[PDB]
RNA sequence: ACUGAACUCCUCACACCCAAUUGGACCAAUCUAUCACCCUAUAGAAGAACUAAUGUUAGUAUAAGUAACAUGAAAACAUUCU
């Protein structure tokens, strides 16, 4: 609920798009069992998608581990310097597969309300509205009700 | 009559932590110059009271002593002694009450 | 820490200082017997609708009075002591349709009185006053701040309105605070005697505002209106009044001119600005009466 | 129970470097299992709350209150022992930093109504906890001036945003 | 130029007092017993020349440090913030004392040195203003006084009502900042480097330096201003609560050069009068004194 | 309402109010000093000062013999009360007790007053000393003082 | 003419607003079989889930520091007095 959590405002890391997109995305730490159930669905992951997801983006650095655990968990880590842990656990190549992309394509900014949709640095172009805009000007300057 | 409802921890602390309800400070407090205790002003010093009334204590100590029996209250004036003094010529002719230590220095 | 004026003194300079104050109030009241002689403020004649300054008295205590008819009167003695003008407001600063005259009463002690006040007394040249009261005056009423004041300034046939603080009876019961009848002492009546009866109607959820129910009782200002002047003790400066006035004995009270619509225009003849002895147009006799009122060590009346 | 409190007077800091502000001492103290009310015990807490330990002393010492002898002990124990052990220079110089009455554990009797009626009753226990910081007493904060309040609304205008645009 | 004259001062009192500080060996434990009616036979275990009657006052409490005004060191007044040379019997003297007379001594010479600091900063360059010093006056006398040369500019200037609310309010503003008055003790030389601008002040260190069998003489200092004086003074300037500069005299015999004693009364903290009675003190230090 | 109402109700009515009060007075006759109530001192007290003056009647005078049997409970102490303590005070018109504060009562946080008969034999109370006339303030007030005298 | 819904359109998404009742998809913890081995998997079992019964036990609050309760006096603490 939006007043019983905090919030931020819409934001990018050092204006990503403007000069050239930088992948805020820098490590990623996949924890994996050789055996056991949970680890199941990630260890066929291993199999396939991960070397052709490294040469997809050379810009993140790929560790697996493998030693034994009950949850197999993935440590995403961002320039910015945010840590994203999120368990894999019994799910699928396949929503496997999508959880480390919707990683890939994102920021370290934080998920929380983001208030405006829009931002500006510069949200006027003529000049922004204050109350001596379209109101018209006097002789001298004379206030109403002058003496001279 | 009865409660209606239970006051909550807010308003029983603004009942309880108002400045009425507080111990106000006392603003009469000083040193007793004669011995150096703290004294309320108005007030006698509470060291230098007792100090008197335990000499007092031991001089009617002495008092029962010598009338020696109840009823025997007597029909002259009374003057305390310690070691080493004598009655004065206007000191005959009242009752004696002799000590085994010096005269106090606060008792003249 | 808190220090009174004694704090610090010996017994040798006690008695100096209380000597070197008694002197000083002596010689103020010294300074200011003589108003005319001194530039005062232009005095100007009476003219209807006009209000004149009134003065601060000290209710001595009770007697009776007797007059011709042969019917008794109680008075109440009124000792105008130490009285003063202030301070002077025109009607434009005070924000008001009349100038204001301030007047004070007793004399009373600067070392129990305040910084400021004495401050603005140390200003004036007088001791410190007891009570304060403001006078509603007329612009020709208006008197330079210092003139003293004496009881010569009523006279007999005059009307007067008396106001004091009423004598304090503390927190009271609905009985004695408001005259309930409660209820009866006997045939059961289970602790029930003086309590009040039903408070309000069922209808309403509420108590309505103002309601007599128990309270502090008395201690109060109030005013009595139209007390007739029968006598003037002018050496003593004693005001004899009609009837009962409200305080205690020894309490101050603010007497001025009766407002009643009867005796509206009765002060053509009365001393306008203030009574002046100073003056020596006429000097008043010890004591000043009433036509009806039996002078003391007058022969007994007939009715013939 | 717990006893923390009484822990706190065995840490020990490294020492500092030269180039340091001169660390205050500290001493924490209490007394367990008083048997005066926990509620009636604050309010003599409250009152030595911020002030120097002599200053203290002096407003316990003509108070009334049965507690009021009790901290009176409790304060000089934590004196003698600031300066003995805790290596405080001068016995004056300490004020009281916090000040707090715990409920300590209590019993409950019986208590005999009419008819046959009753109800319990708690024999009632506190805890006393004092703290002494070595140095000057902290100045009270000042009252809020009017130029304070004025200056702070100015700040408060100029926060001001047009809201729900761009 | 005299901004930088004070704060010169300032460097040489301050470098010669570390060089006072810098010749004692680490640190010597002397011994001190009190000697005082009230807690006998205390003895406190000071530094040598580094501890004071202060230091020793709060080993007892804040009813000594808030109600002590001077001390007796072997039975000889002694300032309570000056540090000690060796071991001795001291005791403590208030204002409430039986015998105050060297309390009172102690008060006046103090508040006279005030006075004097706050006249010097009270009028502009343009102007010359010359502290020559303060006279021993009884306390019985009306009222403390300095006398001051000023300019021949201002020969025919008399200070008005007005004026003398001004200093009224200059030297409150003083007591309000509480500044200690430290005091240092000297060989005569040094205080000569300190004070050769003003010949009214080199012929009185000359005068003290003579009558004592020494060449040791006493400057006292408030925050910022040294003045010579004759004797110890007051701890801290919270002391004083009223505080009004009266008037100011000119002497008779002044036509070689006009000397104006300026005058003013003061009242403790402890010993504070009532409104009247303050008044009537006020009335009688505006007579000019002798 | 009660203005002007001079005696404080005391005891379990006004019977043992008298009581208490001659109690009191009894030891304080006796003792010479007594430490009660600050109420109770300061309501005997005035009855012991009235004693005095019956005291000062004398022995012959059949009215205050009959006085000092009712108050005095010990009949001893009468003897003592019209050779002893009448005689003391033969100089002073009013003036024979003194009446002080001392701190409060242990058990019950009461006030306590100490009442004692002056020039008695015992030792002195700690009383009340006003600063010395060498003061600060009372050597300016001196002055003063000095200013108006010699100005005439 | 404008304003004015969860109606309708728009960019995306779609099982995702009826009582009693009936059907269905999952699942907390625990024990067992076999796995696993910083806390899980597949199954088999079961005293398998509490915002509510003037529920039952224990703890602490509200009323509330409320109502209420209590020691004849002085003293040498011998004694005396009411
Ligand atoms: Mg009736
Ligand atoms: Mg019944
Ligand atoms: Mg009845
Ligand atoms: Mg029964
Ligand atoms: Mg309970
Ligand atoms: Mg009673
Ligand atoms: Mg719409
Ligand atoms: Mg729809
Ligand atoms: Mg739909
Ligand atoms: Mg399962
Ligand atoms: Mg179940
Ligand atoms: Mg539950
Ligand atoms: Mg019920
Ligand atoms: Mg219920
Ligand atoms: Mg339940
Ligand atoms: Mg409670
Ligand atoms: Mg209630
Ligand atoms: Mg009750
Ligand atoms: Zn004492």
């Amino acid at each position: 609920t939006a007043r019983g959590t905090p919030s931020r405002f819409l934001a990018s890391v050092l204006h990503n798009g403007l000069g050239r997109y930088v992948q805020q995305l820098q490590r990623l730490s996949f924890s994996v069992s050789r055996d056991g159930a949970s680890s199941r669905g990630a260890r066929e992951f291993v199999e396939r998608e991960v070397i052709d997801f490294a040469r997809r983006n050379p810009g993140v650095v790929i560790y697996v581990n493998s030693r034994p655990c009950c949850v197999p968990r993935v440590v995403a880590e961002y320039l910015n310097g945010a840590v994203r842990e999120e368990s894999i656990h019994c799910k699928s190549v396949e929503e496997i597969s999508t959880l480390v992309q919707k990683l890939a394509d994102q920021s370290g900014l934080d998920v929380i309300r983001i208030r405006k949709p829009f931002h500006t640095d510069n949200p006027s172009i003529q000049g922004q509205w204050h109350p001596f805009t379209n109101k018209p000007t006097t002789f001298r300057g004379l206030r109403p009700r002058e003496v001279q | 009559a009865a409660p209606k409802n239970r006051r909550t921890i807010e308003v029983n602390r603004c009942r309880r932590r108002n400045p009425q309800k507080l111990i106000k400070v006392k603003n009469n407090i000083d040193v007793c110059p004669e011995c150096g205790h703290l004294k309320q002003k108005h007030v006698l010093c509470a060291y230098c009271y007792e100090k008197v009334c335990k000499e007092t204590a031991e001089i009617r100590r002495q008092i029962g002593k010598q009338e020696g029996g109840p009823f025997k209250a007597p029909t002259i004036e009374t003057v305390v002694l310690y070691t080493g003094e004598t009655p004065s010529e206007q000191d005959q002719g009242k009752r004696i009450i002799e000590r085994d230590r010096k005269r106090p220095s606060w008792f003249t | 820490s808190g220090t009174w004026w004694d704090e610090h003194l010996s017994e040798e300079n006690v008695p100096f200082i209380k000597q070197l104050v008694s002197d000083e109030d002596k010689a103020q009241l010294a300074s200011k017997l003589c108003p005319l002689k001194d530039e005062p403020w232009p005095i100007h004649p009476w003219e209807p609708g006009s209000f004149r300054v009134g003065l601060i008295a000290l209710k001595l205590g009770m007697m009776p009075l007797w007059t011709k008819d042969g019917q008794k009167h109680v008075v109440t003695l009124l000792q105008v002591q130490d009285c003063h003008v202030l301070k002077y407001t025109s009607k434009e600063n005070c924000n008001g349709k009349m100038a204001t005259l301030s007047v004070g009463g007793k004399t009373v002690s600067r070392f129990r009185k305040a910084t400021s006040i004495l401050e603005f007394y140390r200003e004036l040249g007088l001791p410190p006053k007891q009570t304060v009261k403001i006078f509603n005056i007329t612009d020709n009423a208006a008197i330079k701040p210092g003139t003293p004041l004496y009881a010569a300034h009523f006279r007999p046939g005059q009307y007067v309105d008396v106001t004091a603080k009423t004598i304090g009876k503390g927190f009271q019961g609905v009985m004695k605070r408001w005259g309930f009848k409660g209820q009866p002492a006997t045939h059961g009546q289970t602790k029930t005697h003086r309590r009040p009866g039903a408070v309000a109607t069922g209808d309403i959820g509420r108590v309505w505002p103002g309601t007599k129910m128990p309270g502090k009782m008395g201690n109060i200002y109030r005013t009595e209106y139209g007390l007739k002047v029968w006598r003037i003790n002018t050496k003593h400066n004693i005001i004899y009044v009609n009837g009962s006035v409200p305080g205690h004995k020894n309490c101050l009270v603010k007497v001025k001119d009766s407002k009643l619509p009867a005796y509206k225009d009765l002060g053509k003849n009365l001393p306008f600005p203030t009574y002046f002895p100073d003056g020596d147009e006429e000097e008043l006799p010890e004591d000043l009466y009433d036509e009806n009122v039996c002078q003391p060590g007058a022969p007994s009346i007939t009715f013939a | 129970i717990s006893r923390k409190w009484e822990k706190k007077n065995k840490i020990v800091y490294p020492p500092q470097l030269p180039g340091e502000p001169r660390r205050p001492a500290e001493i924490y103290h209490c007394r367990r299992q008083i048997k005066y009310s926990k509620d009636k015990m604050w309010y003599l807490a409250k009152l030595i709350r911020g002030m120097s330990i002599d200053q203290a002393l002096a407003q316990l010492e003509f108070n009334d209150k049965k507690g009021a002898k009790i901290i009176k002990e409790v304060l000089l124990e934590a004196q003698d022992m600031a300066v003995r052990d805790h290596n405080v220079e001068f016995r004056s110089n300490l004020y009281i930093a916090e000040s707090t009455s715990g409920r300590g554990q209590c019993l409950k009797r019986i208590r005999y109504h009419g008819r046959g009626r009753f109800g319990i009753m708690e024999k009632v226990y506190c805890h006393y906890f004092v703290k002494l910081v070595e140095g000057p007493p902290p100045p009270p904060e000042p009252p809020k001036t009017a130029v304070a309040h004025a200056k702070e609304y100015i700040q408060q205008l100029r926060s001001r945003t047009i809201v729900h645009t761009l | 130029s005299p901004t930088e004259l004070t704060e010169m001062r300032n460097d040489l009192f301050n470098k010669e007092k570390a060089r006072q500080l810098s010749l004692t060996p680490r640190t010597e434990k002397i011994e001190v017993k009190h000697v005082g009616k009230t807690d006998p036979g205390t003895v406190f275990v000071m530094n040598k020349n580094i501890s004071t009657p202060y230091s020793c006052a709060m080993h007892l409490s804040e009813w000594y440090c808030r109600k002590s005004i001077l001390a007796l060191v072997d039975g000889q007044p002694w300032d309570m913030y000056k540090p000690l040379t060796k071991s001795c019997e001291i005791k403590f003297l208030t204002f409430k004392d039986c015998d105050p007379g060297e309390v009172n001594k102690a008060y006046w010479r103090s508040c006279a040195m005030m006075m004097g600091c706050v006249i010097e900063r009270a009028f502009k360059d343009e102007y010359m203003v010359n502290l020559v010093r303060a006279p021993e006056v009884p306390v019985i006398s009306g009222a403390f006084c300095y006398d001051v040369v000023l300019d021949s500019k201002l020969d025919e200037w008399m200070p008005t009502k007005e004026n003398l609310r001004s200093f009224t309010k200059d030297a409150h503003a003083l007591i309000y900042k509480d500044l200690p008055f430290e005091t240092l003790e000297v060989e005569a030389k040094v205080a000569l480097e300190i004070f050769q601008h003003s010949k009214y002040k080199v012929d009185f260190i000359e005068e003290k330096a003579s009558q004592n069998p020494e060449r040791i003489v006493k400057l006292h200092r408030i925050g910022d201003f040294i003045d010579v004086s004759e004797g110890p003074l007051i701890p801290r300037t919270s002391i004083c609560f009223q505080y009004e500069v009266s008037a100011v005299h000119n002497l008779q015999p002044t036509q070689p050069s006009l000397i104006r004693r300026f005058q003013g009364v003061s009242l403790p903290v402890h010993l504070r009068a009532h409104f009247t009675i303050w008044d009537k003190l006020l009335e009688r230090s505006r007579k000019m004194v002798t | 309402i009660s203005h002007g109402r001079v005696f404080r109700r005391m005891g379990l009515g006004p019977e043992s109010r008298i009581h208490l009060l001659r109690n009191l007075l009894t030891g304080l006759v006796r003792h010479e000093r007594i430490e009660a109530p600050w109420a109770r001192v300061d309501e005997m007290r005035g009855y012991a000062e009235k004693l005095i003056d019956y005291g000062k009647l004398g022995d012959t005078n059949e009215r205050a013999m009959r006085m000092a049997d009712f108050w005095l409970t010990e009949k001893d102490l009468i003897p003592k009360l019209f050779q002893v303590l009448a005689p003391r005070y033969k100089d002073q018109t009013g003036g024979y007790t003194r009446m002080l504060q001392i701190p409060n009562r242990s058990l019950d946080r009461a006030k306590m007053a100490v009442i004692e008969y002056k020039g008695n034999c015992l030792p002195p109370l700690p009383l009340p000393r006003r600063d010395s006339h060498l003061t600060l303030l009372n050597q300016l007030l001196q002055g003063l003082r000095q200013d108006l005298r010699q100005s005439q």
